[PDB]
């Protein structure tokens, strides 16, 4: 049995400005199997009622997600993704970076 | 000009009670146009693109009725693969699929596709000629053998040959208003400086359609990959797509750096400079 | 549009 760890990318839809309206993204990819957890944090808290894009795979089989949901970026909140995978012995968490 | 259908099924088996997890999704080029989902209440065939609703209920039952015979295939297969591969009851297992048509700026047959996975590793796929099967190992020569016998290359070359294409020419007139326009690139550049020697530079492609794209680096005219990041193309979420690539530099010397962009909704590739 | 069948592995 394969097992092939998620890469993950998280980033906002639009370039980020403090107070302005945007979607935040957690892009999880190359990962075998499908089966994955991906919570969107804002200062570590769970966000509610996050939504996710339909399975599909790339050519050498990896799976792909896309999560997001709607947020306002500022200067004092940090945002987060936060993926566990049969890969991860511990759940891996990625913060939001404006310049990526 | 040219394109693609193309249409991808997971099945993924839950030994402990019921079916298993099945999941399709089509496509036309990078642009999802339908979904069925075993796990959604609807057990029909949905919609994903404003064009594809342009469709009527003969479309929907159609479709919904073949989707739900997939996934019985599929069913069938992971007992019939379990069996292959003498595994036991207990653990879930997965089989992957992708079939579908590329067309040339003609609109007319290029390529088809077929193939299969199981636990993520090719299983069995159609030769480019649609005429021969490609058998990863002996558990796919006797599905091989079994498919031989039966002449399915022949029934799925009809289908990837004509009904493929003929759909495809029809969701491509239907959605030309997505489907047939470009989004080039909206490019920038930032930079940050990590040292009193060191700088970052990083150069932006946003809100861009189709997903393919190529970002380069160039010191003084000519190629540099050393020191340069290269991040995978992501989804905006809005249907266009994003990808950036950085480059450290000497602090001061950035002006030496441009960045070089191609994709088919430019005419001439662009250059940028950090200005 | 899917294809009218699939046979068995």
């Amino acid at each position: 049995m394969i097992q092939r760890t998620p890469k993950i990318q998280v980033y906002s839809r639009h370039p980020a400005e403090n107070g302005k309206s945007n979607f935040l993204n957690c892009y999880v990819s190359g990962f075998h199997p499908s089966d994955i957890e991906v919570d969107l944090l804002k200062n570590g808290e769970r966000i509610e009622k996050v939504e996710h894009s339909d399975l599909s795979f790339s050519k050498d089989w990896s799976f792909y997600l896309l999560y997001y949901t709607e947020f306002t970026p500022t200067e004092k909140d940090e945002y987060a993704c936060r993926v566990n995978h049969v890969t991860l012995s511990q759940p891996k968490i990625v913060k939001w970076d404006r310049d990526m | 000009g040219s394109h693609s259908m193309r249409y991808f099924f997971t099945s993924v088996s839950r030994p402990g009670r019921g079916e298993p997890r099945f999941i399709a999704v089509g496509y036309v080029d990078d642009t999802q146009f339908v979904r069925f989902d075993s796990d959604a209440a609807s057990q029909r065939m949905e919609p994903r693109a404003p064009w594809i609703e342009q469709e009527g209920p003969e479309y929907w039952d159609g479709e919904t009725r073949k989707v739900k015979a997939h996934s019985q295939t599929h069913r069938v297969d992971l007992g019939t693969l379990r069996g292959y591969y003498n595994q036991s009851e207990a653990g879930s297992h997965t089989v992957q699929r992708m079939y579908g048509c590329d067309v040339g700026s003609d609109w007319r047959f290029l390529r088809g596709y077929h193939q299969y996975a199981y636990d993520g590793k090719d299983y069995i796929a159609l030769k480019e000629d649609l005429r021969s099967w490609t058998a990863a190992d002996m558990a796919a020569q006797t599905t091989k053998h079994k498919w031989e016998a039966a002449h399915v290359a022949e029934q799925l070359r009809a289908y990837l040959e004509g009904t493929c294409v003929e759909w495809l020419r029809r969701y491509l007139e239907n959605g030309k208003e997505t489907l047939q326009r470009t989004d080039a690139p909206k490019t920038h550049m930032t930079h940050h400086a990590v040292s009193d020697h060191e700088a970052t530079l990083r150069c932006w492609a946003l809100s861009f359609y189709p997903a393919e794209i190529t970002l380069t680096w160039q010191r003084d005219g000519e190629d540099q990959t050393q020191d340069t990041e290269l991040v995978e193309t992501r989804p905006a979420g809005d249907g266009t797509f994003q990808k950036w690539v950085a480059v450290v530099v000497p602090s001061g010397q950035e002006q030496r750096y441009t960045c070089h962009v191609q994709h088919e909704g430019l005419p001439k590739p662009l250059t940028l400079r950090w200005e | 549009v899917l294809r009218d069948d699939l046979l068995e592995a």
